[PDB]
DNA sequence: AGAATCCCGGTGCCGAGGCCGCTCAATTGGTCGTAGACAGCTCTAGCACCGCTTAAACGCACGTACGCGCTGTCCCCCGCGTTTTAACCGCCAAGGGGATTACTCCCTAGTCTCCAGGCACGTGTCAGATATATACATCCTGTTCC
DNA sequence: GGAACAGGATGTATATATCTGACACGTGCCTGGAGACTAGGGAGTAATCCCCTTGGCGGTTAAAACGCGGGGGACAGCGCGTACGTGCGTTTAAGCGGTGCTAGAGCTGTCTACGACCAATTGAGCGGCCTCGGCACCGGGATTCT
């Protein structure tokens, strides 16, 4: 069958960062156990969040209260900057 | 006049027999709007949210000066000093 | 003129020199009101170690100057 | 109809469609708006840019090419702030950043 | 070059850790802390 | 203004009785004034967080008690 | 027909309608089976006897006839298990248990 | 409008343990309070443990090994054992 | 065709627990520090293997994973990353 | 010969820079399968499950005693004791 | 003097990354039911105010006891060498059950109708918070016999 | 001087009166829970491939075990002087009770864009192979630390 991860993804990301270097199988694995996590950390929250406002929609909104829960101070600043960012790039194409 | 420790006996017998607040409530919702002012301005705090609030600091607080005590006295003293402070903190990960 | 030198934790030292005195003029007056030899100190500005033979009017250095002072 | 994916459309690296695949079939809500998945996954990549940007340079540090767990753990451990987001995570072959108490050192 | 966050000493392109205070190289984005 | 000052040497007292404790330093006071301040800082960002999300401006004892619950501290009698 | 409560039909006093109504949507699964409920409301109902029972008994122990959140406090710490499971929950009015050191007693 | 609680539920069971035992409104609070949040920890570990499953279903079973998750031995064992009676009891109707 | 085995908790040997603490950080082992240790790891399995094998007879399996693993260790708190 | 406290400061830095598994690997897996076989039997494991269950002994081990050297250090001393030990894990909150 | 570790260069090997094949699921677009965005209205609890009383904090002194070196001791971990032992790697074989596919069946979401259980509301009444008085348990110091 | 004790002062549980506001009980109702029936997918059940796990054996050691010599660190007694408990008088403002305004939380009608469902598709992402370079391991200096 096919499992699903997200390799191709960190590893354009990798490139996009820094070209010439590469990466192994176990941080690999540890990168995808990230990216998992902390899908399901920010997910969750906003989940939450969607139910205690009595809302059953999960929007951008719910997204970046999430982010700016979980993720502290700078993180949050610029997890909020760039999310709002790609938001209005998407909006506008 | 009493020796020394033995109302501190006393201190502690009354307070931890009793549940009352042991925090002044209208200074710790002032230094609670204080905190406020930092994230949105001009806030309007409920009764029961400052009086929540206060309750979870002060068991937060016991807690502490219990863990607090439990170090000072494994360093063989019965006065805690700010060096026991932090080394609960550390140990609880909270620093 | 007054001089400005920040150390590794935050704590600033004011120093009364003029730009025709050298960086090792800097260190030993480093060393009398704060006890810190020239040999234990890096001197930063404007991005430059500051090289002790040197005067401060070779770095451009002027009054109330930013400096960062480095202890190995 | 030429089709253009989400994840090109956003700027992003990352699968807005499988985000939002997951969010939908993960039943985290009745139903998920379309902007929460495009803010995901930039979030995503924002922190996975972060990680591998702060492993590359502790690896560069060491003279290697291939970013690997050491160098991970070393980049979390080295960030306060990815340290306190990472505060209850147990890396595989993470080690321990190298410090020593001063009063075990002589002076 | 970039320039340091901690001690500003000029850093070749090749430093990835300062040579002086020792400290890792931030994003143009954000910059180190104390 | 430093209203943190008003956080009072004897309610420090008193909560160390409770505590447990018998023997209390001078630095422990401010000590304590310094982790109070810092707890009620994060606390108060995340309801006040709580608050900006839901397009509101009285900060609830409900939210405070969902903050208290992300934060490990979970609190019971103020509902939820 | 007669009407039945689902939780008369299991001999229980907790809500198993409305268990399952928060169940379903509380959106933790898509679909619920029939018996969760009930077993839910169960162990819902053990649990809050069990508590209730000890703070019974503390509130009988210092002869007041009105259960407390002090009374609560008690029940719940003088309880290793219960302890363990609520030892991260804060009891307003709880208090804390007379417990001090004996080194920290007198010599 | 209406605000639900266990409130009529906690009085039987205490009614029930305790035919002349009577309860105060915070403590009641404090009870319903304790209710939502172990009901929250269970119902969340099941729904957890039949995503994992690979499972769209929370039944009895599910259920019971959340509660012996979360419940700590004897505690755990109780509970398992009036789950499985009142499961029996119920379907046996 | 599984004989049983006990006393095996010695196999945590007093140079394994020397090296873990001069890992950790720790200057000077008392005597009974070995055995402490030997005692708190021990606990520590016990939990995590009571709530493994929850889980894997739960799903009908007879054998434990590292997926498993990895399970119980995020519901205690202590997630582990690399293996799943 | 080398004064005590040269050579173990030298194993500190050692494995402190090191990163390689630190339990026998059969040893740790015989004691798996003993502590399995009190809840079910004839239990079967995967490598990779005893390899993340010695993983996650390792880095509580280690940090159990990191927090213990902290505790002995505070209590000034630098040879740790059981009671260092139930002290860091009372405070932490497992006893 | 002697041991530990970095710098530099050779060799190998295996796995990381690039390339090919596939297939399935993300795109595109339209439809349609509805979640909520918004405007409007209501009332309530939250902020601000006042004054009074007295509970409690501030400040001062004073004794005192305990935190912090300082010392000496002693015994006990630590480093080192020898012996031994079982961990580890590579090889073998068996088969247990993990995982997969197909069939079917039955169980729960869903809709409708009905109906009564719990919630908002109201009110008597008693658990107890408070007050007063008291005898007994604590605590401390002054006095006395060895 | 040191251990034992009596008595005064203080704190506190115990014995009653009270008045009281929350608590428990009676009630209207309506909305959510229960009974009937459908259907369609989730999941139980049977059969199979073979992945991987268990068991074992032969060397080869790296590592564990044991014992010894000894210097270093835990521990105990000492002394002091400094910081903190204790008590008392004073000063501050916390808290109680009431009033008032209203900003804003909460409930309601609407209609609309916003998101689930379904059909076709095609390219992106995953499974498998091939190679070469980055790093493990090897050895000889050189530097550094004890
Ligand atoms: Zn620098």
């Amino acid at each position: 069958t096919r499992k699903e991860s997200y390799a191709i993804y960190v590893y354009k990301v990798l490139k996009q960062v820094h070209p010439d270097t590469g990466i192994s199988s176990k941080a690999m694995s540890i990168m995808n156990s990230f990216v998992n996590d902390v899908f399901e950390r920010i997910a969750g929250e906003a989940s939450r969040l969607a139910h205690y406002n009595k809302r059953s929609t999960i929007t951008s909104r719910e997204i970046q209260t999430a982010v700016r829960l979980l993720l502290p101070g700078e993180l949050a600043k610029h997890a909020v900057s760039e999310g709002t960012k790609a938001v209005t790039k998407y909006t506008s194409a | 006049r009493y020796r020394p420790g033995t109302v501190a006996l006393r201190e502690i017998r009354r307070y931890q027999k009793s549940t009352e607040l042991l925090i002044r409530k209208l200074p710790f919702q002032r230094l609670v709007r204080e905190i406020a002012q930092d994230f949105k301005t001009d806030l309007r705090f409920q009764s029961s949210a400052v009086m929540a609030l206060q309750e979870a600091s002060e068991a937060y607080l016991v807690a502490l000066f219990e863990d607090t005590n439990l170090c000072a006295i494994h360093a063989k003293r019965v006065t805690i000093m700010p060096k026991d402070i932090q080394l609960a903190r550390r140990i609880r990960g909270e620093r | 003129m007054q001089i400005f030198v920040k150390t590794l934790t935050g704590k600033t030292i004011t120093l009364e020199v003029e730009p025709s005195d050298t960086i090792e003029n800097v260190k030993a007056k480093i060393q009398d009101k704060e006890g810190i030899p020239p040999d234990q100190q890096r001197l930063i500005f404007a991005g430059k170690q500051l090289e002790d033979g040197r005067t401060l009017s070779d770095y451009n250095i002027q009054k109330e100057s930013t400096l960062h002072l480095v202890l190995r | 109809a030429k089709a253009k994916t989400r994840s090109s459309r956003a700027g992003l690296q990352f699968p807005v469609g499988r985000v939002h695949r997951l969010l939908r079939k993960g039943n985290y809500a009745e139903r998920v708006g379309a902007g929460a998945p495009v803010y995901l996954a930039a979030v995503l990549e924002y922190l996975t840019a972060e990680i591998l940007e702060l492993a590359g340079n502790a690896a560069r540090d060491n003279k290697k090419t291939r970013i690997i767990p050491r160098h991970l753990q070393l980049a979390v451990r080295n960030d306060e702030e990815l340290n306190k987001l990472l505060g209850r995570v147990t890396i595989a072959q993470g080690g321990v950043l190298p410090n020593i108490q001063s009063v075990l050192l002589p002076c | 070059f970039w320039d340091c966050s901690v001690c500003t000493f000029r850093n070749s392109a090749e430093a990835f850790k300062c040579s002086i205070c020792d400290v890792r190289k931030g994003t143009s984005t954000r910059k180190p802390r104390i | 203004r430093d209203n943190i000052q008003g956080i009072t040497k004897p309610a420090i007292r008193r909560l160390a009785r409770r505590g447990g404790v018998k023997r209390i330093s001078g630095l422990i006071y401010e000590e304590t004034r310094g982790v109070l301040k810092v707890f009620l800082e994060n606390v108060i960002r995340d309801a006040v967080t709580y608050t900006e999300h839901a397009k509101r401006k009285t900060v609830t004892a409900m939210d405070v008690v969902y903050a208290l619950k992300r934060q490990g501290r979970t609190l019971y009698g103020f509902g939820g």
